[PDB]
């Protein structure tokens, strides 16, 4: 339940 | 009393609002006396209460001479030196919990990473991450979250983090030294692994193979796998090229516990690219056909499960020829 982070 | 004088902020202004954060430093002993200063611990206690119900509530009081303010505070209570199978629960939940809570501040739609770029910088994101080894569950899962947050909006440390997380890691394969919050660690790596560009730099590529393998071979493995599992996965998303020496890899460390290399394997087998599986396909199932008679037997039904999936199902058929052998007849 963490957003992806655009890296 | 013993930390000035205030009260709940009707008044309209931001000054009070500073003074609270301010008396919010006082720390208390829920340690070495618990019985003492009940009803100052409970003051400080509804004080972050407070605090929160406000920076929630109400917009625009986050506000530009507020954010060394909130900082220090977060500062002044968390950044602490830790006690040492069951775990340890921090005494001080009662304060610190909020101090997490009220941290998150984060989320205040009128952060202004740009003004705060001034106080969240290096030494502390730090000393944030030294205490990810805290044995109080509830505490990792407020760091995992918060410094998730500080990584996803502070661009300025994205680039510092990555490298103190590589030296964590680094020193709990190698150096030997446990180090106690890696579950919470691999979550985030995940959602910054699922969002890394393509292709893959191979500095990435690399981690994977120097890092994230290795950790299948530790011995508490089980207590952080699931989530080790979801960066290996995310990788073979990215890039389906890894697959070859990711699955050996795992072939290599298997073994009980053999399950949980039978759910990485199939959350493997669902993303492979059919010129990628022919690669493996034969030394995989080498294994999976002992497991299916592994003697024991929540190993052998899992190993069956297998024959459910209709992709992998497809992948046998396209190779029955050199797969089916791999049972008797």
């Amino acid at each position: 339940r963490l957003q992806p982070i655009p890296e | 009393v013993l930390l000035h004088i205030r009260d709940v902020p009707p008044a309209d202004q931001e000054k009070l609002f500073i003074q609270k954060l301010r008396q919010c430093c006082v720390l208390f002993d829920f340690v070495s006396d618990p019985l003492s200063d009940l009803k100052w611990k409970e003051v400080k206690r509804a004080a972050l209460s407070e605090m929160v119900e406000y920076i929630t509530h109400n917009r625009n009081v986050i506000t530009e001479p507020i954010y060394p303010e909130v900082v220090h505070m977060f500062a002044v209570n968390m950044f602490r030196t830790l006690p040492p199978d069951e775990p340890t629960l921090e005494a001080a939940w009662p304060h610190l919990q909020l101090v997490y809570e009220f941290f998150l501040f984060l989320e205040s739609p009128d952060f202004q990473p740009n003004i705060a770029k001034k106080y969240i910088d290096q030494k502390f994101v730090l000393q944030l991450l030294e205490l990810f080894d805290s044995e109080d569950p509830r505490e990792r899962d407020f760091l995992k979250t918060t410094l998730h947050r500080i990584y996803g909006k502070f661009l300025g440390l994205r680039a510092y983090i990555r490298k103190q997380i590589n030296n964590i890691f680094y020193r709990f394969i190698y150096e030997t030294e446990h180090h106690n919050g890696i579950a919470e660690l691999l979550e985030i790596l995940g959602s910054i692994i699922n969002g890394f560009a393509l292709p893959l730099k191979e500095e990435h590529k690399i981690f994977l193979l120097k890092v994230l393998l290795p950790l299948h071979k530790v011995k508490s493995l089980s207590v952080y796998h699931p989530q080790l599992a979801y960066c290996v996965v995310q990788f073979l998303e990215k890039d389906s090229t890894l697959t070859e020496p990711v699955v050996m890899a795992l072939l290599k460390y298997w073994p009980p516990k053999e399950v949980m290399f039978l759910n990485e394997l199939e959350e493997i087998l669902d993303v492979i690219e059919p010129s990628e599986f022919v690669k493996i396909m034969e030394p995989l199932f080498r294994q999976l056909a002992k497991c299916v008679s592994s003697p024991h037997f929540q190993v052998a039904e899992r190993a069956l499960y297998y024959w459910n999936n209709e992709y992998i199902m497809s992948l046998i058929s396209d190779n029955a020829a050199k797969i089916l052998p791999i049972m008797f007849p």
